[PDB]
């Protein structure tokens, strides 16, 4: 239900983590001293390295692993230095002065040393990578970092786009999400040693949590009020980003579509199109979106021994849907 | 003559800030707009006026205000948010040899070599006294990299810009015309010198 | 001699690249297919995916391979795509508006899209290493990669440091431009299915090939007027980055240390320190560090039959060292 | 008097744009500033001065010149070229508990967070009636996150602002004195209110 209550179970490891992560990033460069220790916020409670923890411990255990191996640990590292260079560098592309509240290091640092500060951490990652010497590990992650490239192309290409569709969307928020979540759950699975089945009911289960989550996060760009966000509500819209919330209200509102057509043209037009929103109940069929995507990951974990860690992995799923009531 | 002259001139103080209507519009502007224009239009100080072709519809012609929007997917697919200025757009009419081109001038940051345009040359014929019937002949985009940049969606650029169709003139004064064209779109065109093209 | 004479010789391998590159990076997509166009100018002759394709064909043909394999070719293409993609990651970095005379990514259409072609490229190289399932080969890339950021690293730590040793500064001409060389002709070698021994000597090829070039290109921001460099002669000097002619002036010249020491303080003192490298003799000893170089790398040719392909590598070497007269 | 009052004055002139001398001078200004504090450092009001030390040394004191300069190689450890923004330079000295604090104030440009401060505890003593001999006690970086920044440089940072030794108060004016440590080194301080600190 709570964040902290979750992530106590990898307290442990995800403070090693953090630890050697603003280490490494910071290498005894001031500019990049002061970067790690902003970027990786004391503690290393986030959620994607807290998943590739779990995962990493539920399969371990059934693996008869008595501890997490070097690989589990750099995979974990391997995972966090690539979503953080992601944002780093997405907010320095597409100007970006906030994220989620905290201010990007692109603004605090600039552009110079956020652009190298994101470089840094794609080369550790790169270098980490390839000395798992796994190769279907490495290939699971280079599909990560090529579909960060096909999801901006994709973003640029559908800008505005209203003939969208939800498997369209729904590959986008992949691209965006999904993609790195399922790819650290799969390797977490590959480098505890379980089967190929349970490498795939690991992927889905990476994936599933990943595209919820990020219909969540779709939904509250909705929800949120314009001060909870940094932003204003529906700023997702706003610039030709069409969600998934928004594509369920086009498919049966015509005003909304001659909205989004004119790109906002009429004045008070986006709260128009917010209000389109919320009547069409596009909102509760992306709740229901959202759910459905949860319980996909739910139903991947039954293959995993009772434990505190796929108990855990069961909650992630359940927080996540609940941050949206 | 200062009725119609200055309301004129209101029509290009409506017009500033709009980008000649050609990226959307409030709609409160367009009706207001389009109030002007059909002030204008109904004080035509020249009635009859393909058979003043020679003397008043030739010349080079700046576009000031069009219906013609791009919004939305195609402006997307243009490159025409964050990369490529759409610049004028010219009609010189030439009622020598009875043609008709439309150039679309374009643009791009900081790129010498992205400044290119979109040429398109048709010919037009005398219909009805006060409207022409427009054939399209020839199109291109120069320079090859502006091309490179437009090639896979040049029928959707050209058809945005296509003078095909006829072309209803009305209000052609001396130093600006209003057309209306069989997709109901309103051409309102002011003189531009031929080196401007 | 001439450039054209060198790389006639695969000129072929080079515009089929050089297409490949600009179909795949500005993938249909106005902004970067125009930065595509502009990156990749058109013909594809340029050194590093040369000696990708001579190595390649030298060694193919001493191993009995008819074509040269899709190995060779997509590594000619990652070798290629992780130059420019640092190259322009490179100018964001360090704000510059001109790389060798022709303007840069970052100037002509911004820091945004800069960063997104660099970024795009690198995914691109990423998913095309991680597919030559090489696991050699991968972790000879991911070690050029993570050079670079050693590079960046060391270059920030040593500026101004007037005890920086040849050894020190050969460490950061190889991970500036050594390493990259060294790695992809190793890697055309291990495609080419030659031995251990040739592999190490087209290691070692690269490797001083490539420290034979940045040591010429050292050389030639001193020599090389104001003009025909985009810079001032010595700005790498007047930047803090002391070449091998600075290191090998301070070795008998105090003044010189007083004066890079103070940074440049006095007026004038840039050009003072420059005519201290000239009287020095520190060109001349790294015009013969050069050569030594070059003739390594020459040596490290010896292994492969008598062709054209290791001709054109012997007049790589040889047109490096005539650069400088 | 105004004859060492407008040469105080040219002397703040001629430092305007020098940083404090700080990351180096071009040595014809070097020598002009030094030109001009040794006519300030002849004409002192104040001699005999360690026993005047409370209505004259004691308070704050900002530092507008010194010799120390921070340039090359420790420049660039420090991240004191790109990244992080010397601030002033404060020498209280209180003549009661006979202390003398050096801090050394810094900033990052952008980061609230690194706005902190060198801060260095010393005690003097009375050894000449125009020396003072120094000591140094506490040294400290605040916040921590300063501290993370240099603190693998922390000695050296010391002892480029390390007041040990003895200070030779060559010049002592009611708002600006001029000291000469052991290793010739210039300080020329005026007041600030210790809310400045
Ligand atoms: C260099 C290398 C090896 C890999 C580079 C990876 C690559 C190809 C691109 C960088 C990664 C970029 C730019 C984006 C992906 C990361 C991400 C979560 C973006 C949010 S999408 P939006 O911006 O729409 O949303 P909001 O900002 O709100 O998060
Ligand atoms: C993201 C990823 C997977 C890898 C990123 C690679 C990385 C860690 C950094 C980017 C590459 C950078 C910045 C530099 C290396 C490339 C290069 C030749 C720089 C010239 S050094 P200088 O600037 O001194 O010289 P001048 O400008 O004159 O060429
Ligand atoms: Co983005
Ligand atoms: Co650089």
């Amino acid at each position: 239900m709570s964040v902290s209550s979750l992530l106590e179970v990898v307290a442990d490891d995800l403070l090693k983590l953090n630890n050697n992560l603003k280490s490494l990033v910071g290498a005894e460069n001031p500019v990049l001293v002061s970067a790690a220790e902003q970027i990786f916020g004391a503690g290393g409670k986030r959620l994607r390295p807290a998943l590739v923890f779990l995962v990493s411990r539920a399969t371990a255990e059934l693996a008869g692993l008595l501890e997490l191996t070097t690989e589990h640990q750099r995979l974990a590292e391997i995972i966090e230095m690539i979503h953080t260079a992601s944002l780093i560098h997405d907010d320095v592309i597409d100007d970006s002065g906030m994220r989620r509240g905290k201010e990007t290091i692109h603004q605090l640092y600039g552009t110079r040393v956020a652009v190298l500060a994101g470089d840094f951490m794609f080369a550790q990652s790169s270098w980490f990578l390839a000395n798992l010497e796994n190769i279907e590990v490495i290939k699971l992650i280079s599909q990560v970092i090529k579909d960060f490239a096909s999801g901006e192309i994709k973003q640029a290409s559908t800008l505005f786009d209203c003939d969208i569709t939800l498997d369209d969307y729904l590959l986008k928020s992949y691209y965006k999400t999904a993609s790195l979540i399922a790819a650290s759950t799969r390797s977490a699975a590959i480098f505890s040693g379980v089967s190929t089945a349970i490498c795939e009911q690991m992927y889905e289960y990476g994936r599933n949590l990943g595209l919820s989550f990020q219909v969540v996060d779709d939904i509250l760009d909705f929800t949120q009020s314009a001060e909870q966000l940094g932003k204003p509500a529906g700023s997702d819209l706003a610039k030709g980003n069409l969600t998934a919330p928004v594509i369920f209200a086009l498919q049966d509102e015509p005003q909304l579509r001659e909205i989004i057509d004119s790109e906002f043209s009429e004045t008070n037009s986006l709260a128009t199109a917010i209000e389109l929103v919320h009547r069409s109940g596009g909102i509760k069929r992306a709740h229901e979106l959202a759910r459905e995507k949860g319980e996909i990951a739910i139903q991947s974990l039954q293959c995993l021994p009772r434990s505190e860690f796929r108990s855990t992995l069961e909650n992630m799923v359940k927080y996540n849907l609940e941050r949206i009531d | 003559e200062a009725a119609l002259g200055d309301a004129k001139d209101a029509l290009y103080a409506a017009l500033e800030g709009m980008n000649r209507g050609i990226f959307g519009m409030t709609s409160e502007k367009r009706s207001e707009i389009h109030a002007l224009v059909e002030l204008l239009e109904s004080k035509n100080p020249t009635p009859e006026p393909t058979d003043k072709l020679q003397d008043k519809v030739d010349g080079c012609w700046r576009l000031v205000y069009s219906t013609i929007s791009i919004l939305g997917k195609k402006r997307t697919k243009l490159g025409l948010r964050d990369f490529i200025s759409l610049g004028d757009f010219f009609q010189m009419i030439d009622v020598k040899e009875e043609k008709a081109v439309n150039v679309i001038k374009f643009s791009a940051r900081a790129l010498k070599i992205l400044s290119g345009q979109l040429t398109i040359e048709a010919s037009y014929k005398i219909t009805t006294k006060t409207k022409v019937d427009i054939t399209l002949d020839s199109s291109t985009i120069t320079p090859d990299q502006l091309m490179n940049i437009f090639q896979k969606n040049y029928d959707m650029l050209l058809a945005i810009f296509n003078p095909e169709g006829w072309l209803e003139i009305t209000y052609v004064d001396e130093s600006l015309r209003i057309g209306r064209d069989d997709k109901a779109n309103i051409f309102v065109l002011e003189r531009a010198d031929p080196s401007e093209v």
